[PDB]
């Protein structure tokens, strides 16, 4: 009768606790330091990676949501046709692709996350790095359904 | 065999109502469908299932059944409804056969 | 006369009976409530009128109505409910205080009911509550349900019966299907093996091409019935509507006695006065002032008690339950 | 856009033959059920044959019309076929390729889409 | 307080439906795919799969609002108008007369000119409600802002008028159990929680 | 042991306002909300509810979890 | 239903034998949402239920 | 029974006259503990009570 409440609805981190066995499922909390020995297989020669020859970025309409609310697009001279991969040194942002296909010349658009009014940094796609800089607006809408990818 | 009478013809000035009459023996329990057709263009659905119109039909059309009549009914006659109408149904008890009606003239 | 799909038979659990409750209603003031369901009152197999016995829907395979008598059906929310009236889908009737309604046909040892939940109260008039009607008091405007079984709430639009399919109109024999209709009856069947193929036989017909019952579907031709729009029946496609019958027992207007509260006793002191009260039932005070301000207030008092009232030289109005206004000014 | 296209009529002796054509576009071909529907001049619709669909297992003709004329179809080139044998005068009109639209229930067809239509005569 | 009708539902079982739009109040109507649903046979449909069914509902005033129904009214400017007995000497008069300063009572040798009041004043707030003889001064929604769960979400320009216009935030659901039905859930009517 | 049908409640509405919402729900029966924050405090609220209400609930950027009823577990976040 | 006690009678004719014992018995139902019936439509949730 | 009223009928056949009149009968005890019904075992306190 004064059980009160059980823990399912009442641990803190919103994880969901269940038994047999007994546990705590997908519980957000702290940081994980991980070290992994990649296989050298993976990796493959800069040489054989297409060098790209020029690049500049240019942020497009860009707002600092929980979600990828921010658009952006590069403008490239490459030499070849291959699968750079790209990647955003920022903390405080967060790419919506990882690698893409890539021409000898053209322009690739790609989509983010951001927590930061400004989006002032930098990329690089296959290493070679380039900054950026724009002004992300305050989010028009006011809440989701889900987490913030940045901090 | 289900036969259909429709009046060979109906005389409708603009403006008024104009009633069209398909008459069968117990054609009430089943369901009709009224096509309009000037020749030589093909035959145009207007009511089927004696209530209903496919898409683009004016509100004024407006189909009935009930015993041995079914009614076709196109409130305010113009000049663009004179044209030819055929009573039709699907007696299927007579190895899936479609009646039509003699047809009528607006 | 149909049959829907009751969420609550006897037993337990929901099925498909005659007697299912699909709306109730019960805004008369004297607690009398209207119910509907699907069979028809007050008529025999072919729906001449006639009080003593009701027809209703049946649980066979040819499915056609049979009927029994007034003194067989039953209704009941806490206690037993006594019938007031009844015409075809319609019924009246006074009971006592309750969660959920259930109707009973009990046809010997064949007790069918269905019960579905609504949550009806004891509803009085006037500013006293009551059990009863008192013998003596104020004649107030109330409304209540017409006994007279002729009148018209409103009205009801009904169709033509939609799909009614069987399986006893079906046979599987060596994976293959038949249908046997009943005597001398033209039964509409239609079925699907690859092909989908239609027809109306009146005999024991063979089907080629296939090996399953539940592919096939067969019911006879019935448009001699007009069934209510219900949501527990698949419907035909032409739902026009062809019918309207009338809502018997109108909510008519007339009078009912209310009782008369205590007459208080008035203590007064100065620019106040202090009402002595008695009411064993909930009674409601409601004073005011006639100033620039009412200051309205509202109470509903059981027992004795005291109440102390300001009372200023504009001066002051008060009722007590169904008495009439009474207005004073203080010096 | 929907839309059916005869072809193949024109004059033949009576006791002849021919093969009438329908081809069809702007839609599923194998997903609904055919038809031929025939006027003679100056008269009313009279239905000639059905093919069900999608294989058009099952094929319904009017009663004149039976083991002289046969209603195919091919849901590859999206096209609906009548062969005609032993033709006669009254065989003249013009035909029209016409979709059928039927309902479960009640069993019930109609014709929603009607080709332009296309002139057989049969004269000596 | 609104009766909602649910009519009866529509099942094509190896085609196709679609939602059509009425005129009706808070017209709510849906499409379910593969549902297949059984009635008094065990089974009313063959192609048991892709089993399209269209679902609705709409509402209505309930027949017995004709005695039970509350009206919306805006009050405005307050005329007042005071019956009046007076004795002049030794002859009387009765006389009903306006007070505006304007209109003038009159009995048959009298002339009178009343007004206007020297404090205006009107117990009615610009908004009110009747019902049975009963007034409230209640803000009630204008017309056309129909809210769910609220007094005036059903709204009319008569009782009789067709042009019955609700919001009262049903929602239609998926059926689950095997007997053919419609579920549905829908606000309690804001009518009655005013009441 | 077996399986037993459970009512589905009304669906809420979500009013939201600056790091907080304003839901507004309606249970004619007694109805169980059951709220949560996802934070390093759980701030667990619990109540049984009739008839028709709103009910203010400040959110955090942490994010907030809430059940209302059977139905299944929704969670939040801020901005 | 609910009730205060519990009672078994025979019926023997007139001879009508009944023992009373006092027992609090409520409406108890499952999950989360109170309701008199087991509803038509609704989830299927982890219940114990007497075997017949 | 508690209840609010009281009500007397006689069953000629289908004859069935009740007269009901108001009049609020609740369960009442004695001593100083609610009980629904006497107790087996307990003390012999003084009462009074109709006698039959």
């Amino acid at each position: 009768n004064n059980s009160g409440r059980p823990l399912q609805e009442t641990a803190p981190f919103g994880c969901k606790i269940e038994v047999e066995p007994l546990r705590a499922s997908n519980c957000a909390y702290g940081h994980i330091p991980i070290s992994i020995d990649i296989p050298d297989a993976a990796f493959v020669r800069s040489s054989e990676s297409p060098t790209i020859l020029e690049v500049s970025c240019t942020v497009a309409d860009c707002i600092y949501s929980a979600d990828f609310g921010g658009s952006l697009t590069l403008q490239y001279k490459a030499d070849r046709e291959g699968h750079c991969p790209v990647h955003s040194h920022s903390t405080t942002a967060v790419l919506k692709e990882a690698t893409t296909h890539v021409t000898a010349v053209g322009s690739i658009t790609l989509h983010f996350s951001t927590s930061s009014p400004q989006a002032n940094f930098i990329v690089s796609l296959c290493g070679k790095k380039t900054t950026c800089n724009a002004e992300c607006k305050p989010p028009a809408d006011h809440i989701i359904g889900e987490p913030h990818k940045v901090d | 065999s289900y036969e259909l009478t429709q009046p060979p013809s109906v005389s409708a000035s603009p403006g008024q109502t104009a009633r069209i009459t398909c008459g069968g023996i117990n054609i009430g329990s089943e369901l009709v469908h009224w096509y309009q057709q000037k020749p030589p263009q093909a035959p145009v659905l207007v009511i089927y299932a004696n209530g209903e119109r496919p898409s683009g039909i004016p509100e004024r059309f407006s189909g009935s059944n009930s015993g041995n009549t079914a009614t076709l009914t196109i409130s305010g006659v113009e000049a663009g409804d004179e044209a030819d109408y055929y009573c039709q149904l699907w007696d299927i008890s007579s190895d899936h056969n479609y009646i039509f009606g003699d047809g009528t003239r607006l | 006369p149909y049959l829907g799909f009751c969420p609550y038979c006897r037993h337990s659990a929901p099925c498909f009976s005659p007697i299912k409750i699909e709306n109730v209603w019960d805004e008369s003031d004297d607690g009398s409530i209207r119910i509907q369901v699907s069979a028809q009152f007050g008529y025999n197999q072919a729906g001449t009128a006639d009080v003593t016995k009701f027809r209703y829907m049946s649980f066979d395979h040819d499915h056609d109505i049979k009927e029994d008598s007034m003194d067989k059906i039953a209704i009941s929310t806490s206690g037993p409910c006594r019938r007031l009236g009844h015409k075809g889908y319609f019924l009246l009737a006074q009971c006592p205080p309750g969660d959920s309604v259930t109707v009973s046909i009990t046809s010997g040892a064949s007790e069918n009911s269905c019960t579905v939940e609504k949550k009806i109260r004891r509803k009085f008039v006037g500013r006293e509550e009551y059990l009863f009607p008192p013998v003596h008091g104020k004649l107030v405007k109330c409304h209540v349900y017409d006994h007279l079984k002729e009148t018209s709430a409103g009205y009801i639009t009904m169709h033509r019966p939609g799909p009614h399919a069987y399986k006893s109109y079906l046979e599987e024999a060596s994976g293959e299907v038949y249908i046997k209709p009943p005597s001398g009856k033209n039964v509409t069947y239609e079925c699907k093996c690859g092909d989908y193929s239609t027809g109306i036989v009146s005999t024991r017909t063979k089907m080629n091409g296939c090996t399953k019952a539940k592919q096939c579907i067969a019911y006879k031709s019935d448009q001699t019935k007009w069934v209510f729009n219900s949501p527990d029946l698949i419907r035909h496609t032409d739902h026009s509507v062809q019918g309207k019958l009338h809502i018997p027992f109108r909510l008519t207007p007339t009078v009912c006695p209310v009782p008369l509260a205590h007459t208080p006793t008035v203590t007064k002191w100065f620019k106040g006065i202090t009402l002595h009260l008695t009411a064993t039932r909930p009674t409601l005070l409601t004073t005011r002032k006639l100033g620039l301000r009412a200051d309205a207030t509202a109470e509903w008092i059981t027992g004795t008690t005291s109440r102390n009232f300001s009372v200023g030289r504009e001066g002051l109005e008060y009722v007590w339950g169904n008495h009439e206004p009474v207005r004073v000014w203080a010096q | 856009e929907v839309q059916l296209v005869e072809s193949g009529g024109g004059l033949v002796q009576p006791g002849g033959s021919l093969r009438l054509s329908c081809v069809a576009s702007g839609f599923t071909f194998s997903d609904y059920r055919m038809a031929w529907v025939r006027q003679a001049t100056g008269k009313g619709l009279e239905w000639v044959s059905t093919i069900s669909q999608p294989s058009g297992t099952n094929t319904y003709y009017l009663d004149p019309v039976k083991g002289r004329f046969t209603v195919s179809r091919d849901n590859a080139k999206n096209t609906l076929y009548l062969q005609m044998h032993s033709l006669r005068a009254e065989d003249t009109a013009v035909y029209y390729c016409a979709r059928v639209v039927t309902e479960s229930r009640p069993p019930a067809a109609w014709f929603d889409v009607w080709g332009p239509g296309v002139l057989v005569t049969v004269s000596s | 307080r609104f009766h909602t009708v649910i009519p009866s539902p529509q099942v094509k079982c190896c085609g196709s439906l679609e939602c059509k739009a009425s005129s009706k109040a808070d017209y709510t109507c849906r499409v379910f795919g593969g549902v297949y649903p059984f009635m008094w046979g065990g089974a009313q449909c063959f192609c048991d799969s892709e089993n399209t069914q269209l679902s609705e509902a709409y509402v209505e005033f309930a027949p017995d609002c004709t005695i039970d129904h509350a009206v919306a009214l805006k009050v405005h400017t307050a005329a007042l108008k005071v019956g009046l007995r007076i004795v002049y000497g030794n002859t009387t008069a009765h006389l009903d007369t306006f007070v505006n300063g304007v209109t003038p009572g009159s009995s048959r040798d009298l002339k009178v000119i009343a007004g206007p009041i020297s404090a205006a004043f009107s117990p009615f707030d610009h908004k009110v409600v009747i019902r049975k003889g009963l007034v409230y001064n209640y803000d009630f929604p204008e017309y056309g802002a129909m809210k769910p769960g609220a007094f005036g979400d059903i709204q009319a320009s008569s009782l009789d008028a067709t042009d019955i216009v609700a919001r009262t935030d049903i929602r239609l659901l998926k059926p689950s159990v095997k007997n053919i039905h419609v579920p549905y859930t829908q606000a309690v009517s804001g009518y009655e929680m005013w009441k």
